[PDB]
């Protein structure tokens, strides 16, 4: 039995099809944070959703952030679901932005940020080949018996 | 989008009359068939042509399709306006059985919305009909790499 | 004009893929005459120009027999007279018959027999019944079909998918000094060396140029170079 | 408004129905008639029909070559095997009235050229003249039992008007 | 699918249709219908020659050859030439009859290695019309079977009257899907005779 | 044949359910030709569309349906007399002009029967078949280039159910979608009564199946139960796919057989080879209808972070990812491998 | 809770995994096996019989698992 | 060729008859024509 | 559409198996063939209004199904056999040929 | 089931001449996953 923790390498995912390894991992300070001082957990660049035209994980932020004020689940279905109109609804009583387009605080410096940003909780869930067990070197070892090679 | 496909409906309808245009090129009953992909092919680029000067400034995939950053004025237009007409290796989605394509729709029925193409944005979303037209060109991309 | 374009050059492959070839003509409008050399190279087939073949019997012959129709001759321009068709039913090795027994009934109608390990009568002329109208009367006995069409300007050139090349530059309404072609190592037999190597430079960068990118000109110099 | 009532009336009687593949119905709009029937053969427990006929005289006869390889002259007969099926009622209709009697089986008359046969028999044999000297069972089983048994010449007649008689007296 | 009939198109080799077949005793076959030169045969895997249609059609006892035109055209069409060419091969070697029409096969035939010490040379045909095409099975008439082949003859002449009439082997409904359980079966009748040939 | 049996992959609780419904195929040496490669548009809820592996098996591996059972061959023996009853005559009879002039049963490709007029043979059988006299899993595929309609008994072949409609009005009948409910009407009954049965992919062609019950028309049969069941168990866990694109769907359906989280309720007391855990896991926000049928809510994979998407530190160039210490540090997935060793004590000859 | 059939078409979809579940292919299959198809092999193999000794036989009368 | 034989349906054939005459006649079927 | 250019089939051939059973009422040896439905769960052949053929063979079992279908190039003619004798004696060719079928 | 050989191992995928001989196997290497860093210079 051994455990570990999830330091950089591993591979994550997204279960919207999007394979993404950990670059580095940063302290809480150089963190943003949001009006409320809400400090988000993962980061990822905006490139991906042109090219790989995902739209689905850019409503499924809406439709989760809005569950989340209002306490209650909601269902992603195929063909159907919950819709949009009426997701917008929620969280506009609740005072954030219509379509969650949010704006936070830079960590680094204090100010605001020129753009707004895009927030919410998405759901990633681990993959396997974590790379505790792929890093290997062979430097002088055996030898093969008909061969002499590695 | 309708407006290419009342122009689709005169030219679908002359199988009773048999005209015939004949292109350089020995068509034998095609000019019903390769000219309404040239048209599908005209609402396809001009809709996508529309967003662009219709679209403010400080607009992310239009700031990062501006620069040669990543993306395309093509790649844009499918996720806001319409995806176009699904294309396997030169032809416009072919007939499955009893010279239709799918059991939920009539018999040796030519036209398009019911072939190939699909009008619908992915913002809008897509009927379970249309889901599969998309789901045989994107078995293609994987395909062609082996 | 992709990978399988690229394939069979380096292979040197006798069966090449569309064999189209090019020939420019000598005049730019048609005035009947721009397709009189599309008659004068397709391979004719006498099943187009036959419109009604049957075996008649008075009492003791055999003989199949062949009409034509002469506003067929009027129709699509081309030009032969009626012997010539005689001449080519024996100039046929696959059908076994002999040389000079060829007899002209008419105008349109023309007629031949054959007579004699037995009942061979009834067969031979069952047998040629229908390997009779599959034979050739005039045009080049290699080419499939030749596809006349419009370039950017007035002029006007001539395609045809065929490996026959050397009587291409033979017949007549065409120069022999402007007649490419594809399928490079029959330009070795007809062209010598030297045009089978600038053949090779014209094609790569032909075929390549169509998808985008552009290696270099200096690379293919070295790869005709190598091979010849 | 009308109902015609009708009654079977048929046992202990087997009628077979022959077709004849050569014969068609018309003749340019003119029912044709049957061939007259010279002989009659029949064999129990396989069935066969070889009935015999006569072909005309010297006009499409060809008299001189027939006689010569299989030296058998006007006699054409034709094998039909007997099939049964359920259904398939015959039945005469009276004025107002019309009586049922169940088939037994219905036959398919097939040319059997026997001439090309038999002289293909002797043909076996008299090849074998000159030198001189040097468990089965299912469908094939069904073929053993077929080629030797009792025929019976059946005397072919033209009847049934008491059989006629004998469906209308039954209730 | 097995036990049903497929049709093929290829290009340079003339065109095969194939059917196969298998009952639960010994059977592993299929059957060949080639179209070598303009002239239809029929190979099979226990026949050593290909062999034309117009025999074995007679050897099932359809022999008037009217009939034979009547079921593979039909009437008014194109395929009366097409099958044209066909029927001279039944003309050549003159059988014309039905009694003839079956030692022609088991003439050319290497099969069974003379199993049964008392042969017929004339019952080896019969069994030779029972090892094939094994959808169907038959008792005296060869009805049934001697169509089958026609209809299937029907496909092979419509494929080369336009090549657009084949259908492809990739249609999902030619494909049987065969479980687990219906698998282990398989497998278990051929291992429990094994049991009691040794136990005796 | 080989490898024909596999070893369950136990890496997730799908990752286990997914291995049961799945299809090896036959690899007919078709290497060359796309086709068996390629997908075919009849297989609309007849089996899987979105979970197919990539790169050397690529189109050969294919996945069943939500809504799928396989039929079982019954006897061909008693509807052979069970069509002469309906009037159709029999092959020892008809000449050889009628058979092509008229159309033709074929019984399981082969001709019995030479019918005419055969609308009113294959309604009449419908209605023989709905009343549940003849057993349900009966196609009536009837083309129209030849001249002849099909039987099909043969089992072992692909089939899913859809409701019968008999005009422009359907026969959904609300208050038995109700008495469902209630408790005592159970899906074998909507068959027995008549309000539904079972298609193949050949009685497909005959059938003019609708999408919704605000499509209906006056020509129209077979309404379609429920349009999102054309996913697989393996494929259902995407969130809103019909606003995603199709070939980022197979990308995650090869990836959700490798995600960790929870495995068994017993998964502290088996003993297996190489076996990993999630310590701290947690269901997703937005659910599916999917997943609440095989109860993943139950013990899910994986955890629902809060997401702020922005570049940032150039760290993330092209999807990459960028977390806190602090999160990792309160417990941000802390993943658990366990791994057997075995040996065996031995006794020897001496 | 007024209950149409427009939307609710989908509570039937649970109504068929609960009674008929997803495990139905390998369950049914291997089911039918066990209980008809084993009395189908004995009744193909019964009557183990030597030419030696003829007046001997064993036959198979039923199977049970 | 519409070559059938009245009576057996078979076919016909084209003999060479006396003094080569072109009469057409079949094989298994004792039947003529010119 | 296409499914309903039977029925007035279904009428044009009632009229036109009705004369075939008026010109043989004068019972001249014709016969007619035709099948039934064997097992069973004496009547009456009955005509509708406007043309309608019907029979009623059981005690409830109606029959309505009458149509003939064939086309008939060939000859056929009855015989009776009796017990491998004497007995062949030939009936008579059959003119027509129907089916009867029930409803379901 | 059919024996190897000489000429059965010479000629081939990697059997001699592309994996013995062609393309080797060599020491002193390492073969881990990869993770960007813009903060340090290119070479
Ligand atoms: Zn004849």
């Amino acid at each position: 039995r051994q455990n570990r923790r999830p330091e950089l390498g591993d591979k994550f995912s997204s279960r919207h099809g999007q394979k993404g390894v950990c670059g580095i991992i940063v302290k809480q300070e150089d963190m943003p944070f949001n009006d409320q001082g809400i400090v988000p957990d993962i980061i990822m660049n905006p490139h991906g959703f042109p090219s790989r035209m995902t739209v689905g994980k850019m409503i499924e932020l809406i439709s989760g952030k809005a569950g989340v004020l209002n306490g209650t689940l909601e269902y992603g279905t195929c063909f159907g679901g919950s819709k949009l109109e009426d997701m917008s609804k929620i969280l506009v009583d609740q005072g954030f932005n219509y379509s969650g387009k949010d704006m936070l605080y830079s960590g680094i410096t204090g100010e605001c940020l020129q753009a707004y940003i895009f927030f919410g909780p998405i759901y990633y869930q681990k993959l396997k080949h974590m790379v505790l067990d792929k890093m290997h070197a062979r430097a002088r070892g055996p030898r093969a018996v008909l061969t002499r090679q590695p | 989008v309708e407006i290419a496909y009342h122009k689709c409906d005169e030219l679908i309808t002359l199988f009773n009359k048999g005209e015939l245009e004949t292109q350089p090129g020995c068509n034998e009953e095609q000019t019903l068939e390769a000219k309404i992909g040239g048209l599908l092919s005209k609402v396809r680029e001009e809709v996508g042509d529309v967003c662009i000067n219709e679209l403010d400034n400080w607009n992310a995939p239009l700031i990062m399709a501006t620069c040669g950053s990543k993306g395309s004025t093509l790649n844009v237009s499918q996720m806001v306006a319409v995806v176009g007409q699904q294309i396997i290796s030169g032809n416009r989605v072919p007939d499955g059985f009893q010279d239709r394509s799918l059991p939920h729709f009539p018999k040796n029925s030519k036209t398009p919305q019911s072939k190939g193409f699909v009008r619908n944005s992915f913002f809008s979303g897509l009927s379970p009909p249309e889901f599969l037209f998309h789901a045989i060109s994107g078995r293609e991309g994987l395909v062609d790499t082996a | 004009l992709g990978v399988p374009r690229i394939k069979e050059i380096i292979n040197a492959s006798k069966v090449i893929s569309t064999p189209i070839i090019n020939a420019v003509l000598v005049n730019d409008n048609d005035e009947r005459a721009a397709r009189v050399v599309k008659g004068r190279v397709e391979k004719t087939l006498l099943s187009d120009v036959a419109f009604y073949v049957q075996d008649v019997y008075k009492d003791n012959l055999s003989f199949i027999q062949v009409r034509i129709d002469l506003g067929t001759i009027d129709k699509l321009q081309l030009e032969l007279t009626i012997e010539d068709i005689a001449v080519a039913i024996t100039r046929a090795s696959k059908l076994k018959i002999q040389a000079s027994d060829v007899n002209i009934i008419g105008k349109d109608r023309i007629a031949i027999n054959v007579f004699p390990s037995e009942n061979d009568v009834f067969y031979r002329m069952q047998q040629l019944r229908r390997a009779l109208p599959d034979v050739v009367v005039k045009g080049l006995p290699d080419i499939s079909r030749a596809v006349i069409n419009i370039r950017d300007d007035g002029k006007r050139e001539l395609l045809v998918e065929g490996y026959g090349l050397r009587d291409v530059m033979c017949t007549d309404g065409v120069i022999g000094s402007r007649t490419t072609t594809n399928h490079v190592l029959e330009v070795f037999s007809v062209l010598g060396i030297e045009a089978a190597r600038y053949s090779i430079i014209r094609e790569i960068n032909y075929t390549m140029s169509n998808h985008g990118m552009s290696v270099d000109p200096r690379h293919i110099q070295l790869l005709g170079d190598v091979m010849t | 408004i009308e109902e015609f009532p009708l009654k079977i009336s048929g046992e202990e009687e087997s009628l077979h129905v022959f077709q004849y593949a050569n014969r068609p119905r018309l003749v340019g709009r003119k029912p044709a008639e049957h061939p007259f029937i010279s002989a009659a053969r029949y064999k129990p427990k396989s069935h066969l029909w070889e009935i015999d006929i006569p072909l005309d005289e010297q006009a499409f006869y060809n008299k001189d070559k027939a006689e010569s390889e299989w030296n058998g002259v006007n006699v054409q007969t034709l094998k039909g095997v007997g099939v049964e099926n359920n259904g398939q009622y015959a039945a005469f209709v009276k004025d107002m009235q019309v009586y049922l009697v169940p088939i037994e089986r219905v036959a398919q008359l097939k040319p059997f050229f026997k001439y090309i046969d038999d002289a293909n028999v002797t043909r076996k044999q008299e090849d074998a003249r000159r030198p001189p000297n040097p468990r089965l069972t299912g469908s094939l089983l069904a073929h053993k039992v077929a080629d030797e048994e009792a025929n019976i010449e059946l005397t072919w007649a033209e009847g049934t008007f008491e059989q006629f008689k004998d469906t209308i007296v039954k209730e | 699918s097995k036990n049903r009939i497929i049709v093929e198109a290829d290009e340079k080799k003339g065109i095969v249709q194939a059917s196969v077949t298998s009952s639960t005793h010994e059977r592993k076959s299929k059957t060949y219908v080639i179209t070598k030169n303009g002239k239809i045969y029929l190979k099979h895997n226990s026949i050593a020659e290909e062999i034309p249609i117009a025999i074995v059609l007679k050897a099932c006892g359809i022999l008037s050859d009217l009939e034979i035109m009547q079921l593979v055209c039909g009437n008014d069409s194109s395929y009366q030439d097409i099958f044209a060419v066909n029927l001279e091969e039944s003309s050549k070697l003159d059988i014309y009859t039905q009694q003839q029409a079956l030692e022609y096969i088991g003439a050319k035939v290497k099969t069974m290695r003379r199993q049964k010490l008392t042969i017929l040379q004339e019952g080896i045909e019969a069994i030779a019309t029972t090892v094939i095409a094994h959808l169907t099975v038959e008792a005296l008439d060869f009805r049934e079977k001697a169509l089958y082949i026609a209809m299937m003859t029907r496909r092979v002449v419509m494929a080369m009257y336009n090549p657009k009439m084949i259908d492809d082997r990739d249609y999902v409904g030619n494909k049987r899907l065969e479980l687990a359980g219906q698998l282990i079966s398989l497998l278990f009748e051929d291992l429990f005779k094994k049991f009691n040939n040794d136990f005796k | 044949r080989a490898g024909v049996t596999h070893v369950l992959s136990r890496l997730s609780y799908i990752s286990a359910l997914g291995m049961m419904t799945r299809i090896s195929s036959q690899f007919e040496k078709s290497r060359k030709v796309s086709g068996p490669r390629a997908l075919q548009p009849s297989q609309f809820g007849m089996l899987c569309t979105a979970d197919t592996p990539e790169g050397e098996a690529c189109g050969l591996v294919k996945n069943l349906a939500l809504m799928t059972h396989i039929t079982t061959d019954d006897e061909e023996e008693p509807i052979k007399k069970l069509c002469y009853v309906l009037g159709v005559e029999d092959i020892t009879l008809i000449d050889s002009a009628s058979l092509h002039l008229n159309y033709g049963v074929y019984l399981n490709g082969t001709l019995i029967g030479s019918i005419r007029f055969p609308t009113k043979f294959v309604t009449q059988f419908r209605h023989l078949r709905r009343t549940g006299k003849v057993s349900e899993f009966i196609s009536i595929y009837s083309n129209s280039h030849q001249m002849a309609v099909h039987i099909a008994t043969d089992g072992g072949r692909i089939c899913r159910p859809l409701i019968i409609v008999s005009d422009g009005q359907s026969r959904v009948k609300d208050i038995h979608l109700r008495k469902l409910l209630d408790g005592e009407l159970d899906f074998d009954d909507f068959l027995k009564l008549g309000l539904v049965e079972y298609l193949d992919v050949n009685e497909e062609n005959d059938s003019y199946i609708a999408l919704y019950e605000k499509d209906i028309v006056p020509s129209m049969t077979h309404l379609e139960i429920e349009p999102f069941t054309i996913l697989g168990a393996v494929a259902g866990l995407i969130p809103y796919p019909h606003h995603n694109q199709s070939p980022r769907n197979t990308y995650q359906c090869a990836m959700g057989k490798q995600a960790i989280g929870a495995i068994a309720y017993n998964q502290f007391k088996r003993i297996d080879t190489l076996l990993y855990l999630m310590t701290y896991p947690q269901q997703p926000m937005v659910k599916t209808k999917t997943i609440e049928l095989i109860d993943y809510d139950k013990l899910p994979a994986g955890q629902n972070a809060t997401v702020a998407v922005m570049s940032y530190s150039g760290y993330d160039i092209e999807d990459a990812l960028v977390l806190n210490k602090s999160s990792i540090d309160r417990g941000f997935g802390r993943c658990e491998t366990r791994r057997k060793t075995t040996t065996v004590l031995k006794r020897y000859a001496n | 809770d007024e209950i149409n059939t427009a939307q609710d078409k989908w509570h039937l979809l649970p109504a068929f995994l609960k009674v008929k579940g997803l495990v139905k292919q390998h369950l049914d299959s291997f089911n039918y096996f066990v209980d008809t198809d084993l009395k189908k092999i004995i009744k193909a193999n019964q009557l183990i019989l030597s030419d030696v000794d003829p007046e001997f036989y064993l036959k198979y009368v039923d199977i049970r698992v | 060729m519409l070559s059938f034989c009245p009576s057996c349906n078979n076919m016909l054939l084209i003999t060479s008859g006396d003094s080569g005459v072109y009469t057409l006649a079949c094989r298994s079927c004792p039947y003529e024509f010119p | 559409k296409e499914a309903a250019a039977e029925l007035e089939l279904l009428n044009a051939d009632h009229q036109h198996i009705l004369r075939k059973l008026k010109k043989m009422n004068n019972k001249p040896e014709r016969f007619m063939v035709f099948q039934l439905p064997t097992r069973l769960p004496v009547g009456s052949i009955r005509v509708h209004k406007s043309g309608k053929l019907s029979v009623k063979i059981g005690n409830v079992v109606m029959d309505i199904g009458k149509g003939a279908e064939t086309t008939f190039l060939q000859d056929v003619i009855a015989l009776s056999i009796a017990d491998d004798a004497s007995s062949a004696e030939l009936l008579g060719r059959v003119d027509g040929k129907i089916v009867v079928t029930p409803q379901i | 089931k059919p024996i190897r050989g000489f000429c059965q191992r010479l000629k081939g995928k990697q059997g001699r001449f592309r994996g013995n001989l062609s393309g080797k196997r060599v020491d002193f290497s390492g073969r881990t996953v990869i993770s960007p860093d813009p903060n340090l210079s290119i070479d």
